[PDB]
């Protein structure tokens, strides 16, 4: 996130940080007591050794990991979507399993999944989160950043993104003048949209041309299409 | 980039491009492993030694332009054998522009239902992992199959307006059927809510008897396991219109304040 402010502790009890080799690389979202949902392009080529992925739940600041609210866990299974294609950047979604269960606390809560035949109308503000970068050519952010971006239509996004092929499994979000959008280092970041006092999972950060650019929105994996594929593993 | 291409049964053994010494950088090869109609592919790697995550081998099961993904292998180590499901397998080698490794070497074979073990007949239920459990783990409260398929959905809604609404359609071993509410309590209510992946039991009430199938009588027990007997002896049956709310979804329960800034 480049155009957002710091988040309050406990504001996003589902956004978790995935560390690969003592370094934050990708983000995920708590959906169950032992399962996660993240982008497949960041775990592409690392699903062979799930033990190298340590999930940090309830993370607020990247410098305070010994806090009692933080509950670290280890990954034992990484499932990449079968329809994924790194070249076309389509179906960019993957699930990661936890070794031990995590007790739901005041700072750790699972995110909600959009039900079947539930479409989000364009022009609707959906909040984002993640420990991304505050600028394109810079460094990461120690505090959990968050912002709010409005949704766009597939036709308008395809018209504004000619370098890519926006399929029906993608949902875009961003401002016309830019400035407020996610950037690199925040892969797998959720596109959280409130719906009747509930924050659904309306999108997983898939890719993007360039952040903080006018008329260059960010593309998110439409989770409403992969609802049954995610629920198949939650059982 | 311009290495080998589609092969057939007489041509199984193939290197990547220069497996004896090392593969070049920025390579993008493809080995479309064809077969006969109804014969899958079993790709066994005789040797595998590549670079880190930056160099991977993507194995697909396309059969058309809508290709799927089977496995992504990288790094040195003996990789598992990939079992296809169609008569076409696409192997993509994506390499970086530095630190070139040796390569790999694999040969495939055709057959019928390779990988998937032979399902045992004569009333033997086979879960997704292949383990056989005839009646010892057929939705009874055990975990014989390690993949969790032995506890598959033996209960679901029926004629429901929204997602979290419907009937009490159950299934003991094979046949699906509804249930009655002669001794319906909140305990079994929240039990069947949790079994369907829902929250706490809400207001549930019948309307009128309409289904004549083998209805079941749900009973409670102090040990935790539910005892149900699908007996066809009941008058003025009550079809439970199960209306149960969702689980504890992403509701911010922290002590956040109000600040429109
Ligand atoms: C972690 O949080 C505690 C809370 O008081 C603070 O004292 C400490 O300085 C923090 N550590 C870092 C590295 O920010
Ligand atoms: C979580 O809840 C279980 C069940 O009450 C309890 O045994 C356990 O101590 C709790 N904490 C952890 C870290 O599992
Ligand atoms: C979305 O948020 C922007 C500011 O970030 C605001 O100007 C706009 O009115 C909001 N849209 C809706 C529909 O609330
Ligand atoms: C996007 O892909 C679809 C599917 O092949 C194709 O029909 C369409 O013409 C493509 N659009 C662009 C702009 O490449
Ligand atoms: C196997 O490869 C040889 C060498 O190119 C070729 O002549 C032969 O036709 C191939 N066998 C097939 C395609 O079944
Ligand atoms: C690949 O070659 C090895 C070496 O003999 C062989 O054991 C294996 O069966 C081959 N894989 C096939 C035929 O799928
Ligand atoms: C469900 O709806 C179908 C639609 O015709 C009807 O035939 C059936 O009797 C209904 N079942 C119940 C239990 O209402
Ligand atoms: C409920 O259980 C009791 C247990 O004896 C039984 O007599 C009764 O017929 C059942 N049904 C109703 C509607 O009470
Ligand atoms: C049942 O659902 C309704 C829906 O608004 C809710 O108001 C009510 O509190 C729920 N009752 C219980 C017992 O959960």
């Amino acid at each position: 996130i480049v155009g957002g402010s710091n988040a309050k502790e406990g504001a996003w009890p589902w956004v978790v940080g995935l560390y690969y080799g003592g370094r934050l690389l990708c983000g995920a979202s708590l959906v169950s007591s032992d399962w996660l949902v993240s982008a497949a392009h960041c775990v592409y080529g690392r699903n062979l050794e799930p033990s190298k992925w340590t999930a940090i739940l309830g993370l607020h600041m990247k410098s305070n990991l010994t806090s009692p609210q933080t509950v670290p866990r280890l990954i034992d299974e990484i499932v990449i979507n079968p329809h994924y294609n790194r070249r076309r950047k389509d179906n960019d979604i993957a699930m990661m399993h936890l070794e031990f269960k995590v007790n739901y606390t005041d700072y750790i809560q699972p995110i909600c999944l959009p039900e079947e035949n539930q479409v989000f109308p364009p022009g609707r503000n959906c909040s984002i989160a993640g420990w991304g970068t505050v600028v394109y050519q810079g460094t990461t952010a120690n505090i959990l950043q968050e912002a709010d971006v409005p949704l766009l239509s597939n036709e308008r996004c395809q018209q504004q993104m000619p370098e890519y092929n926006i399929t029906e499994n993608m949902i875009c979000a961003g401002y016309e003048e830019g400035g407020i959008d996610s950037c690199q280092g925040d892969s797998g970041g959720p596109l959280m949209c409130q719906e009747n006092n509930r924050w659904f999972l309306a999108g997983v950060t898939s890719f993007g041309y360039k952040c903080a650019l006018p008329n260059r929105p960010g593309v998110y994996a439409r989770v409403s299409r992969f609802t049954e594929w995610i629920q198949s593993f939650l059982h | 980039c311009g290495g080998p291409f589609e092969l057939w049964e007489p041509n199984t053994t193939f290197s990547s491009t220069n497996f004896p010494n090392s593969y070049p950088n920025l390579a993008f090869c493809v080995w479309i492993l064809n077969a006969q109609k109804g014969k899958n592919i079993q790709l066994h790697f005789q040797e595998f030694d590549l670079e880190n995550i930056n160099d991977v081998v993507e194995i697909r099961d396309g059969e058309e332009a809508d290709s799927l993904l089977l496995a992504v292998y990288t790094g040195p180590g003996p990789v598992k054998d990939v079992f296809s499901t169609t008569n076409r397998m696409t192997v993509l080698l994506i390499t970086n522009d530095v630190l070139a490794r040796g390569g790999f070497k694999a040969n495939f074979t055709t057959g019928y239902h390779l990988g998937i073990p032979e399902p045992c007949k004569a009333d033997h239920f086979q879960c997704k992992n292949g383990e056989c459990v005839p009646l010892v783990n057929l939705c009874d409260g055990h975990l014989h199959c390690e993949d969790g398929s032995d506890e598959a959905d033996c209960v679901r809604f029926f004629n429901g307006t929204t997602n979290n609404n419907g009937l009490v359609r159950f299934r003991i071993q094979s046949i699906w059927h509804t249930a009655c509410a002669e001794n319906w309590t909140t305990q079994i209510s929240n039990d069947v809510c949790q079994l369907l992946g829902l929250g706490s039991g809400n207001s549930s009430k019948p309307i009128f008897p309409t289904d004549g199938g083998p209805f079941v009588k749900l009973n409670t027990a102090p040990d935790g396991h539910l005892i149900l007997t699908p007996s066809q002896q009941c008058l003025q049956d009550s079809l439970i219109r199960l209306q149960c709310n969702h689980k504890s979804c992403g509701k911010k329960l922290a002590a956040q304040d109000i600040t429109p800034k």
